[PDB]
RNA sequence: GCGUGAGCCCGGGUCGAACGGCCUCUAGUGCAGAUCUUGGUGGUAGUAGCAAAUACUUCAAUGAGAACUUGAAGGACCGAAG
RNA sequence: AGAGACCGAUAGCGCACAAGUAGAGUGAUCGAAAGAUGAAAAGCACUUUGAAAAGAGGGUUAAAUAGCACGUGAAAUUGUU
């Protein structure tokens, strides 16, 4: 009976952003060389969908730069990204929320845990 | 023009049709046979979800050498498919029928798919190049679709045939037995 | 007096796209105010720390 | 919008190919009503249409290998594929 | 309903301008076949299949609807007997 | 120019129609398919649904069980009850 109350709390808490590290090497093991880069984007989309339950994910062209920077066969083993959930203002929309993912630039992605970004 | 039922009065129902539609006849027939006698809102939700690939329409007559799926077990069949293009065409007629029902003033809360029909259509001509300089036909099978929506009452709990039954032509010996039993019992 | 239904629909096209974009912009402004109020309001800041 | 005509006209005016013409995406609607080259030269003179630079191709490694060849560094027995007569004929040595 | 039979007559529905009985005359006069002629339609069947020439991806715009429309930004090929 | 115990649109000349036309072959030459709404277009004003095409109402007519896929509409084959 408190599911609606939790969504109400979420009405205040819907805007949020976190930092995630996606281990793409463990998910691209064995796939065809001529399909690694196109498959990685779909895996990022499914990772964001599973992470935020939004069913509507929007990619950053800078993240496209970071994933296509070394050709199709060259994909980084690990990557660090920012996931932020924001509201959809267009009235003719199935579901009222969506996610917008973008690339956080760092020298290396090792040793860093997941954190909630606060402004 | 002239519908296939003709036992349904136009003033208490709604109807619609469309002809020369370029959709597969065998797939559209299975969709139509799937949605027959259902509630209008349930049919619209089910058919649109078919486009969303959450449930499948059972293939029963035109199902020769077709793959199997687990979503058809609820119909008790192992073969089912997802005819998106026919479902899209069906939405147009179901919405048109709803627009005619509201315009006519019927109560839109409780409708039933009373009648639904799919018919074949004249074919279209195309050619193919096979081998050794031969040419073979390349046809299409369009169709016509029509349906009628009526009200739902489903309330019958009385009949008089048993009371009506009576004994007119009786033999004399049996009538005598009936009278004797009437006296000895009352 | 319009040359039947077709003409009204032809103009309605332009009318519809204009109204939809305008409506979206109005929703944008309304939410932008809601957000300004949320940011300014101090009750939430004390509530989260507790 | 359909900007196929504009790239061909711009390439003709600029004297280059259509792979080097750059149109900014943020006023494509206003760019689309050009339909003439005199208008194209007005848009190129207004800074809305520019010509991209060429791709880098440098001979630094080639000339440093030439310098390293001038002092006999990469001319061993394993770097020649033709006969001594093919590389330096006797007829021209005697000539 | 009639006649052993080839066939004839009536009832109901649809349709719209000509048609029969009896005796003689006349013929391009009675079909299941001929790998018959022309036209139309099935099962096979929603099946065989749509596999040479290395390859696509993100955002935005138009639109009822966009892998194969357009712009920008990446990744590639043809590699001067192109 | 006048006639028939001749044929009646798979028949009668290859051609009852923009037929020696469309079309095939370098060429000599080969060579089709296709007639009928209603007495009169009086060929559906307008309303509504729909992106459109279309549908439902509502109209003309003795009839739209005659709607430019139009007289009558059989069988092979197919759909619903
Ligand atoms: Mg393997
Ligand atoms: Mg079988
Ligand atoms: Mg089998
Ligand atoms: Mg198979
Ligand atoms: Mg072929
Ligand atoms: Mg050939
Ligand atoms: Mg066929
Ligand atoms: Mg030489
Ligand atoms: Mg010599
Ligand atoms: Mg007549
Ligand atoms: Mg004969
Ligand atoms: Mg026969
Ligand atoms: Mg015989
Ligand atoms: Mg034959
Ligand atoms: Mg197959
Ligand atoms: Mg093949
Ligand atoms: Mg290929
Ligand atoms: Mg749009
Ligand atoms: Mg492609
Ligand atoms: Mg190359
Ligand atoms: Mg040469
Ligand atoms: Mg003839
Ligand atoms: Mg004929
Ligand atoms: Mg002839
Ligand atoms: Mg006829
Ligand atoms: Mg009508
Ligand atoms: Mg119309
Ligand atoms: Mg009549
Ligand atoms: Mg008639
Ligand atoms: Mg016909
Ligand atoms: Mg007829
Ligand atoms: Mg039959």
């Amino acid at each position: 009976m408190s599911s609606t109350q939790k969504k109400q709390r979420s009405a205040i808490a819907d805007v949020v952003a976190r930092e995630y590290t996606i281990h793409l090497h463990k998910r691209l093991h064995g796939v065809t060389f001529k399909k690694r880069a196109p498959r990685a984007i779909k895996e990022i989309k499914k990772f964001a969908q599973k992470a935020m339950g939004t069913s509507d994910v929007r990619l950053d062209p800078q993240l496209n730069k970071k994933v296509w920077e070394q050709g199709i066969k060259g994909v980084p083993f690990r990557i660090r990204v920012r996931i932020s959930r924001r509201r959809n203002d267009e009235e003719g929309a199935k579901e009222k929320l969506y996610s917008y993912v973008q690339a956080v630039n760092v020298k290396n992605p090792k040793g860093l845990l997941t954190s909630v970004v606060e402004e | 023009v002239r519908y296939a039922a003709t036992e349904i009065a136009p003033t208490k129902s709604a109807r619609a049709r469309g002809s020369y539609l370029r959709v597969s006849f065998k797939n559209t027939r299975e969709t139509a046979q799937a949605i027959n006698g259902w509630k209008l809102q349930r049919a619209l939700t089910f058919l649109q979800n078919v486009i969303d690939k959450k449930e499948a329409v059972p293939m029963r007559r035109y199902a020769g050498s077709t793959g199997r799926t687990a979503q058809g077990k609820q119909w008790g069949v192992s073969r089912a498919r997802w005819p998106v293009k026919s479902a899209q065409f069906l939405i147009g007629l179901l919405k048109n029928a709803e627009a005619n029902a509201d315009a006519k003033g019927l109560d839109t809360g409780n409708l039933i798919i009373k009648h639904i029909q799919v018919n074949q259509a004249p074919k279209q001509r195309r050619r193919t190049y096979r081998a050794h300089g031969r040419i073979n036909p390349y046809m299409s099978n369009p169709c016509h679709i029509e349906l009628i929506l009526t009200e739902a009452e489903e309330t019958v709990q009385k009949s008089e045939a048993v009371v009506r039954d009576v004994e007119s032509h009786l033999s004399s010996r049996q009538r005598g037995v009936r009278i004797r039993r009437a006296l000895t019992a009352a | 007096d319009n040359e039947n239904r077709d003409q009204k629909r032809h103009m309605e096209r332009k009318n519809a796209n204009a109204r939809k974009k305008k409506k979206a912009e109005d929703n944008a402004r309304l939410r932008k105010l809601v957000e300004e109020a949320q940011a300014g309001d101090e009750r939430i800041k004390r509530f989260r720390q507790e | 919008v359909n900007l196929r005509t504009q790239k061909r006209l711009a390439a003709s005016v600029l004297g280059c190919g259509e792979g080097k013409v750059w149109l900014d995406p943020n006023e494509v609607s206003e760019i689309s009503n050009a339909n003439s080259r005199q208008s194209i030269r007005k848009l190129v003179a207004d800074g809305l249409i520019i010509k991209k630079p060429v791709t880098m191709h440098s001979r630094s490694r080639a000339r440093e290998l030439n310098l390293a060849r001038r002092i006999g560094r990469h001319r061993g027995f394993g770097k020649r594929k033709g006969t001594a007569d093919a590389r330096m004929p006797q007829q021209v040595l005697w000539m």
